[PDB]
RNA sequence: CCGCGGUGAAUACGUUCCCGGGCCUUGUACACACCGCCCGUCACGCCAUGGGAGCGGGCUCUACCCGAAGUCGCCGGGAGCCUACGGGCAGGCGCCGAGGGUAGGGCCCGUGACUGGGGCGAAGUCGUAACAAGGUAGCUGUACCGGAAGGUGCGGCUGGAUCACCUC
RNA sequence: CCAUGUGGACCCGCCCCUUGGGGUGUGUCCAAAGGGCUUUGCCCGCUUCCGGAUGGGCCCGCGUCCCAUCAGCUAGUUGGUGGGGUAAUGGCCCACCAAGGCGACGACGGGUAGCCGGUCUGAGAGGAUGGCCGGCCACAGGGGCACUGAGACACGGGCCCCACUCCUACGGGAGGCAGCAGUUAGGAAUCUUCCGCAAUGGGCGCAAGCCUGACGGAGCGACGCCGCUUGGAGGAAGAAGCCCUUCGGGGUGUAAACUCCUGAACCCGGGACGAAACCCCCGACGAGGGGACUGACGGUACCGGGGUAAUAGCGCCGGCCAACUCCGUGCCAGCAGCCGCGGUAAUACGGAGGGCGCGAGCGUUACCCGGAUUCACUGGGCGUAAAGGGCGUGUAGGCGGCCUGGGGCGUCCCAUGUGAAAGACCACGGCUCAACCGUGGGGGAGCGUGGGAUACGCUCAGGCUAGACGGUGGGAGAGGGUGGUGGAAUUCCCGGAGUAGCGGUGAAAUGCGCAGAUACCGGGAGGAACGCCGAUGGCGAAGGCAGCCACCUGGUCCACCCGUGACGCUGAGGCGCGAAAGCGUGGGGAGCAAACCGGAUUAGAUACCCGGGUAGUCCACGCCCUAAACGAUGCGCGCUAGGUCUCUGGGUCUCCUGGGGGCCGAAGCUAAC
């Protein structure tokens, strides 16, 4: 029994990233499926598609890369180089508009959940409103 | 620890130890010199070191070191003391301060001074400057 | 001593042991490096501390009696003052009350005969426990005996070496 | 005291409100003083009542250190009714009734501490602090108490007790500086027994004005901060001196000398802002206008003239930390913040020269923050470095899968009230600058009220099955407990047979043997463990668990998808389990074996070796609870290459899928291993 089902996704792009994999396959739930039209529409992510497995759904979350590299150790750079969730349970973070973090100076974004839909820093601050800090992606 | 530990139970600020048992804060000291033995020194150094028991204002009676190349203290002299362990002679923590009571800064020094309470000299002795 | 030459042997299975050395490997708590280290002991000194018969001082709770000031409550009467007699004042008694005394229990401040071990500090003492299979593998909980070191018992551990016991 | 009553107070009936708000009815109760002048006028005052103003009481949410080696506190204590008391609620006080109230979301106790605006530090988060100024509290010799009053339970008021010094014909009285100033004690340490009432302010008065160490000021202290000076330009390949110099020269150094220019101190003359009204006059006693007195600081600041070159020190110069040679000294004398420096070449001791730093100051000591991501929220850890609780069960608590809908507590947003002043930031301005001060401006977390959102968390309802649990059927196992049987071996006893030695050791000896041992055969008693299988294996939460058999019992894995429907993971405290040893009662006691008895080795052996031997090892019940109780690595869950060996269930079965044990290894991790 997961604890935190979205960290679990998280991760599970995390390392499935370290290894160069294609896709990989997560519980579906509103939420993380809408955490994940973010990483999509800012192009962490090529994309994810409600797909079933052995009869129970899942995403499938296609991974995104970059080039392969000359020299030694030719694996090719990472999109989501970092992938790190702020408000655990037991933890709740929650901050205001005018504690939204700046993330990476701009590089990253990080997913704030308003009582506005799931917004990523730009937006969040561009609508007005603060909010649960659900995760930090650069 | 969990931060639901942090929260119960929480973080035990870090409490200093006095390495001048001093009373009262106060930066200096007033006892009465008892004994001027010659303590030796450690493991590595050596020769013979003034040092004198004081019985201390505030009740306590500690050993102080004596510096400086000679000094004037006797089993009854009242002296200042200042604060500073000497590293060769377990169990003083104290230092005595000269030109400070019956504590007499030693003679003849010429660079020191402040440190080691001593009147400077009056080099040919005439106006701040002649000679 | 340096050198010359004449005559001219014996023996060597074999590397285990003795002295010196080369390579490889393992252990190491050693690295002016085993003609090493470290632990403990007895002796001289210094700093602090635990206990601690007994005493002194202040503070608190408890039980019972003693209880100032003062406010509240009762009286205030042919014997006190005032009274248009409605009543007021003095005074009296009482509950409460500072504090005090009696016996007992705990708190800290302080003095202290008697006692324990501690840490450190020059040069010394004796043993050799540990460190390399450290010459009885080590450590460990426990029990016992020993001034102490440590010795042996019982079970565990490897944080044990050595092609007995076979991860580097 | 009576009268009076716009009115107001109370009871009581009623209305509008809604806990003693407002309005009303008949009844009852309650006022008061005068003084003064330019006296038919007005000033002051006075009484009652409603309102404003200000100030304050009371109450509540929230926020406020350390120690659980402080864990239980509480009897007026928790509530209730009646009553007392107060301006008002109330255990605030008393009487009765009930028995409760507070506590691990730390009560009770000990220690420490006035709290805040702010200050210091810090990148921030945070830490440390709360002296000056401002707001709030509390105290005034210790303790208690009330009187008077709007207000006090009254610092320079009062009463009693205590202590204390003081007067006393001893019968009894008097005081309190934690007010300014001073004294003494303490101490490393903290000032003038000042001037002024001119100003701002407070008190009383129609006013004149009185009072006021509040305050405005002056003095002392480099205690801190800010500005100022000791001079400015010139002045030789370069004085003297002192230093160094494999001795030619380098250095102090343009530094001085010397020249010229300026001219703090000091002298002369002038000297003020801070001061305008209260009073008096006109006016109307308004508004307004006119008049006049009014300084502590001061003869000070400041301006004008003249005017002399006219205080410097202190720390360091091995590394951090910027600054180097020589002479002395020789593990001495001495340095030292850490590391250390000195035992005859010291850049680390002392002096000299030189140099760096800072400059009326510089060093030092103490303490706070920093560095210290060294209590880590931001920002750390636990295989071997300090750190996983011996294991489990489970309480409070913390945490919680999937879908929809109500709430919308959290959470976010907008408005608004609050967030005084000083300080802080910013702009502007004043004192020749600054320090310091004035004006304006900005922001603020939090908290109150109103409105809004609803993703995520909370709550509620409805629904699902991907967690979890149950069911069906199957498997392995030294899992445990109870009872019972089995063989080997050992020692002891009996019989037979049989001798002279056996045993033991590096060698030996003690020890056992002719009451005939050992060695061999047969039979008997007893205790303990249980070969080979057996393993690089298994099972158990750990400890731990192996002859076999039966029985009672735990857990667990798989196949089926059948049932419930989130029912879950963790787990402070509690409770239970927990090798060996040890302890208590009782039994048993073959072998072994602490202590102990001898033997031998040794320089000596209370030791390694040897021969005996007690507790003990054994079982029962009770106790102990520790451990290298180790994988030295908490539990659960999800995710991330493989290969190889192995145990156990399913399988279209030497291939794939589940559970468990090892090995090697991707990514990754690690200080390395
Ligand atoms: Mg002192
Ligand atoms: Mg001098
Ligand atoms: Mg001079
Ligand atoms: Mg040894
Ligand atoms: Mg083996
Ligand atoms: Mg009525
Ligand atoms: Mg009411
Ligand atoms: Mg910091
Ligand atoms: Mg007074
Ligand atoms: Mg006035
Ligand atoms: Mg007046
Ligand atoms: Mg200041
Ligand atoms: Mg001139
Ligand atoms: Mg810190
Ligand atoms: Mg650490
Ligand atoms: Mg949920
Ligand atoms: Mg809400
Ligand atoms: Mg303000
Ligand atoms: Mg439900
Ligand atoms: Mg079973
Ligand atoms: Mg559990
Ligand atoms: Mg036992
Ligand atoms: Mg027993
Ligand atoms: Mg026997
Ligand atoms: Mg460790
Ligand atoms: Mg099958
Ligand atoms: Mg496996
Ligand atoms: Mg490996
Ligand atoms: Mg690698």
């Amino acid at each position: 029994m997961l604890t935190d089902p979205i960290a679990d996704m998280l991760t599970r792009i995390r390392n499935a990233t370290r290894v160069y994999k294609e896709s990989t396959e997560v519980p579906a739930s509103r939420f993380k499926e809408e955490i994940l039209k973010i990483l999509a529409r800012e192009g962490f992510i090529k994309g994810y598609e409600r797909v079933e497995v052995d009869g129970k759904p899942y995403l499938r979350i296609h991974l995104k890369y970059g080039p392969r590299r000359q020299g030694p150790d030719p694996r090719p750079e990472q999109v989501i180089k970092h992938i790190r969730r702020i408000s655990r349970p037991g933890r709740r973070v929650y901050v205001g508009v005018k504690e939204i973090p700046r993330v990476r100076r701009g590089l990253g974004i990080a997913i704030l959940s308003t009582p506005k839909g799931v917004l990523t820093d730009r937006e969040a601050r561009k609508l007005g409103v603060g909010g649960e800090l659900i995760c930090e992606v650069w | 620890p969990t931060i639901n530990q942090l929260v119960r139970k929480g973080r035990e600020k870090v409490r200093k130890k006095s390495k001048v048992p001093a009373l009262k804060g106060a930066p200096f000291r007033r006892g009465v010199c008892t004994v001027v033995r010659t303590v030796t020194p450690k493991k590595p150094n050596s020769a013979l070191r003034k040092v004198a028991k004081v019985r201390l204002t505030s009740g306590y009676e500690v050993t102080a070191y004596i510096p400086g190349e000679g000094h004037n203290l006797q089993e009854h002299s009242v002296v200042l003391i200042r604060g500073g362990r000497v590293k060769d002679l377990p169990g003083v923590r104290y230092h005595i301060v000269r030109g400070v009571y019956d504590a007499a800064g030693v003679k003849d020094r010429k660079k020191s001074r402040s440190k080691y309470g001593t009147k400077k000299p009056k080099e040919a002795a005439k106006t701040a400057a002649k000679k």
